[PDB]
């Protein structure tokens, strides 16, 4: 629960690293 | 670029629909927020499903058409017909 909240999602992460 | 860009953002929306409200029914929320709880390779990789016909992915149509258009130019690049 907490763990996968305290993940953030794809749209959270820089848009270099999502590239 | 600018694939990315289009789907974070329509992640970012889907995940605000995801998560207003289910009040008639609740059960269904570890299934829904499962794509969010997967992380990020996972995510990626089932966001990009949208070859062939299988088409369990959540990603829009227009977003699929997008890279169904580039793969094809990039096919027709390396010279694969």
């Amino acid at each position: 629960v907490v763990a996968c909240f305290r993940m953030a999602p794809l749209y959270n992460l820089p848009r270099h690293r999502a590239v | 670029d600018d694939f990315v860009a289009k789907l974070q953002d329509n992640q970012r929306f889907r995940y605000n629909e995801v998560m207003q409200a289910l009040n008639m029914s609740a059960a269904l929320t570890a299934r829904k927020t499962k794509e969010f709880r997967s992380p990020p390779q996972e995510q990626i990789n089932m966001l990009l499903n949208f070859k062939d016909d299988k088409s369990e992915c959540p990603c829009p149509e227009e977003i699929r058409d997008q890279l169904l258009d580039f793969h094809e130019d990039l096919m027709t690049h390396c010279g694969i017909e």
